[PDB]
């Protein structure tokens, strides 16, 4: 690449500027050897592969001998998958007239369990359809995020923080054993959702947790990173209803770092403010054998007349069954209020 | 005598009253099984009995929670069982001995949450001021926004002139549709709140999502309100320096950032 | 009929089985009195019976154990008495009822620890794929050796022209040796492992410390060595670059960093 | 080993390359060779342990 | 013999003893129901018993503590009612069966707790040296004080010419007033400690919070001081360079910084 800033700083009368030729090497599986590279350093010089590395030689500064640090921009999601991407199709999502090219969430949690660099889960593992039918959604809803390794964490930490951005649960199925992921949306019928009644298969409920009103935020201020700039934005989510109710102002602060984009942000923030201040209601009730099929993010419908609760739709949370012994299956629900607005 | 009571080693009768609280609504309940009445207020016996664990303080809001005990049809609890009520509903604790008409403050506080383990008794769990110190208290960005709820202390907007009080036409699982506020522009409405009347000087309060045309969208679906009902809709306010001027001209006291500075330092490393 | 047997309130006869599989060997166990035969498989009946604890699923790896309570002499558990095995046995349970043919997979996953706490009975906790994701994922460093285990995925060396087949000589408590590896320079064998046949497609394998002559020192000791079984033994990289080459000229793949860097800076204070 | 695995220990305190790998052996050994532990109850004879 | 009738399975005759030193002063214990002689020493028998919970010993010094009940009449314990003694009371624990001549030490350790949770007992928590490491170990910073408590090792000052016997002339509830330290100019005796014998070669210390004319004022109230004891105190170094040589002459051992530097750094901004 000719980089050609002779002048940046101002040139001789000022401090100099930046002109040189840069090579870059990005470690293919067939890169070679760059004969400069190796010619100028010497000695035993490999091929450098499989992390991408440049070659930079001119001019750097001038009048100072103090070089200033750089800043270097690089997008990154394809040459990564090895030698075979899964899925390609829908793996960049584009945002802001082509400007950032952002990457689909479920493809991210895909490399981490079955990359060979991360983890190497062999790809037989996972549920091809429920990780398909996720990245479709996904795509659709243009909800991408971009992300940098440089915390040195554990997979559990990393994994968390995206499920948390994108509102998804990920879990090793029972019955057939692959991995398993199902998104949080209001993307079901009443119908064929199942129901559970104390002649239909409930044994007790117990918790009730009717919560409270008057408490929860009314002002909520979301703070994300643009990727053209990289500087620190935020955006501000306000409950008219709630705040009028409240005598005095309260106020949290939330870090998406992963939202490359205000809109984005907005449309996570006002999920997360009508989760907060819709006052769900959690159930913890107690199952006989016609609730073993479910898994964890699955939602059902419960019904209870002598509670003087209505057909309500809930969603699974722990899971606690016992099949052989005390033969008890209990389950802790939560109300379905989860929902990602497209605008 | 209701200390002397207490110190009185023969005429123990204690008896704890509890007062529900919302606005202009009170309920009054009993732990005895007969009725009292004080302060010209009748404290209802609840069948069953209702009872509580004890009163805690150890300077700890997490530890410090009161419990209430009592059955799964008792009204004030009965609210919460579709849906939270808007504001929160105040409880304040007396203690008296039968027989005798003065009584002790002992416990003040709010409903912090309900629950229902058994068809046959409730849990009300109820905290204390104290707790809603855990919150943060930065409430400070420097962003392009507002960073200002419409109509707050500091916004310093007088929404009354912008109310609209209007019958809905037709009401939907989450749509709910309206032929007057079709002749606003479209997102005119977004980001304002519905409030109508429950019961007596109290409303409950829902946020709007999206407003397009005819249809207002309303945030965790449309269940628990009115078909014919009277509502009264407020606008809401995008947060961007012109649309607070153009529309609200009350850009004197935005508090957004607009054009000060999105990143220059004065101690970088080139100007240019 | 499975699940209208489940759904039966009067045709409850639960069964749960139990098949620990290892390569081509497999381990079939039930909880009932009498063997069980399904897929053409018989699940052997244990004296004093085998039982769980019960199955949680809460998202957490730490807290999502399943538990497996069975007599000391069982046959699979036998193997970790001494030393653990070097594959993971895989674990799937199966529920069934008596008298019907179909059986429904409930559980999937690997021993995790077995400990004998009374001379009748044994305790194996199980573990799932879901806890190992605790440990770090960085598997990256500047460094001027290879960072890379000889044989694995990045050095893309094939490691079988390398193969040797011995029989050893002698073997002790710590060092085994043999007068064919006495023909190699020394260190040659150094980070090299020994693998050979337990039972039918299963080897177990075990790390060098050092190889000096003809005696090699193995890591742990030599206990489970069959003095007289045959042997397969590698070798072992030590990472450096010359090291890398001159033995199996895989330098295009070496992933070390000799001589690129180890501090300059570009805002630093003074180049010379 | 089906995918790769890798962990991350500091040993600051150590000032020649030899010596580390001299302790990260052991550290290696300790936690590949699957150490058996037990919890034993004995009488007065292990009193002096 | 003691070990052999531990290994014995018919002559098991525990016995347990208990031996708090104080310098000079020693207290013996026994858990049986008559005294034992050993190496001299006789132990006394308590009216109810005394014992203990166990020895653990897990290297967590937070867990490791060692518990003993006793009657709220114990001698040894009754001296923390009113007040902590200055010194700690070591502990030394013996094992011996009746019959033998020999004993074993099992736990040795100092007072850490004492409480009296019912009339008719008292526990005891006892600590060993292993506690003693959870405080921090800086203890250094570059300050203009001296940042040494005077008389210490790092003093070098000896404070045995400036001791002052007295006798008080009146003792108030705060404050204790002597004629005597009447005559030295205010402030003579700030941060000085007065030591008095308590019983045989151990004495109590108390610190001075001020002094001023005739009155000194004493931390934590004058409680616990004899009105016609013999009195013993010191003065105190408020740590100013100028104090250290005017008064002590000991400008050499000075471990403060005065004006070797507040701020400036060799990498800052602007010198000028
Ligand atoms: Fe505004
Ligand atoms: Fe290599
Ligand atoms: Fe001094």
């Amino acid at each position: 690449v000719r980089i050609n800033a002779p002048e940046l700083f101002g040139g001789d009368k000022g401090e100099g500027g930046l002109d040189g030729t840069l090579d870059v090497l990005f470690g293919e599986e067939d890169q070679g050897v760059l004969p400069r590279l190796a010619a100028m350093l010497g000695g035993l010089v490999p091929a450098f592969r499989g992390v991408t590395t440049c070659f930079y030689s001119g001019l750097v500064t001038s009048v100072n001998p103090y070089p200033k640090k750089w800043e270097i921009l690089r997008r990154g999601g394809n040459r990564l998958w090895d030698g075979n991407p899964w899925y390609p199709e829908k793996q960049f999502v584009w945002l802001a007239d082509g400007q950032i090219k952002a990457m689909n969430p479920a493809h991210i949690l895909y490399l981490v369990y079955t990359g060979r660099d991360f983890r190497g889960l062999a790809r037989t593992r996972m549920d091809e359809a429920s990780w398909r039918a996720a990245a479709d959604t996904l795509y659709a809803e243009g909800f991408g995020l971009c992300f940098e390794w440089t915390r040195s964490d554990s997979f559990k930490n990393f994994c968390e923080t995206v499920k948390s951005h994108i509102g998804a649960e990920v879990y090793p199925n029972r019955q057939t054993g692959q991995i398993s992921i199902r998104l949080l949306r209001d993307d079901y019928n009443v119908a064929d959702l199942p129901l559970f009644d104390e002649d239909s298969g409930l044994l007790e409920i117990t918790q009730e947790k009717t919560g409270s009103t008057s408490l929860a935020p009314s002002q909520l201020i979301v703070k994300y990173i643009d990727q053209i700039d990289g500087a620190q934005r935020q955006i501000i989510v306000n409950n008219n209803a709630v705040a009028a109710s409240q005598g005095r102002r309260s106020s949290e602060e939330i870090e998406f770092l992963g939202v490359p984009t205000g809109e984005l942000a907005g449309r996570v923030g006002e999920r997360e403010m009508r989760l907060k201040t819709t006052g769900l209601k959690r159930y913890k009730g107690v199952f006989d054998r016609r609730a073993r099929s479910l898994n964890p993010g699955q939602p059902f419908l419960i019904r209870s007349t002598p509670r003087g609760i209505p057909e309500t739709v809930v969603r699974v949370g722990r899971i606690e069954d016992n099949f052989l012994g005390d033969g008890k299956i209990t389950l802790t629900v939560v109300q379905d209020q989860f929902n990602l607005p497209a605008t | 005598s209701f200390n002397s009571r207490e110190s009185s080693l023969a005429d123990g009768q204690p008896v704890r009253l509890y007062q529900f609280s919302r606005g202009a609504i009170r309920w009054s309940y009993n732990s005895s099984d007969r009725d009292i009445t004080y302060q010209n207020q009748i404290f209802r016996t609840v069948p069953g009995g209702i009872t509580d664990n004890g009163i805690i303080c150890s300077g700890d809001p997490q530890s410090d929670q009161f419990v209430i005990t009592a059955p799964a049809d008792l009204d004030v609890a009965l609210l919460y069982k579709t849906r939270s009520p808007s504001d929160a509903i105040d409880l304040v604790v007396y203690d008296m001995h039968y027989g005798d008409a003065e009584a002790a403050v002992s416990w003040v506080g709010q409903i912090g949450d309900v629950d229902w383990p058994t068809v046959d008794s409730c849990r009300i769990t109820c905290v204390s001021e104290d707790e809603l110190m855990d919150q943060p208290g930065l409430t400070d960005t420097y962003c392009r926004t507002c960073t200002a709820i419409v109509g707050d202390h500091r916004c310093k907007v007088n929404l009354v002139p912008y109310r609209v009080t209007l019958t809905p036409q037709s009401v939907s699982a989450w749509v709910i549709s309206s032929g007057v506020v079709a002749g606003y522009a479209d997102g005119w409405f977004t980001g304002g709140y519905v409030e109508w009347q429950v019961d007596g000087d109290n409303y409950d309060r829902r946020f709007i999502e999206q407003h397009a045309g005819a249809d207002l969208h309303i945030l965790g679906g449309t269940e628990g309100i009115p078909a014919g009902g009277q509502l009264r809709v407020y606008p809401g306010c995008d947060g961007l320096a012109q649309t607070c001027d153009d529309k609200f001209s009350n850009l004197p006291n935005f508090r957004g950032f607009n054009a000060m500075q999105g990143k220059s330092p004065f101690d970088g490393d080139q100007v240019w």
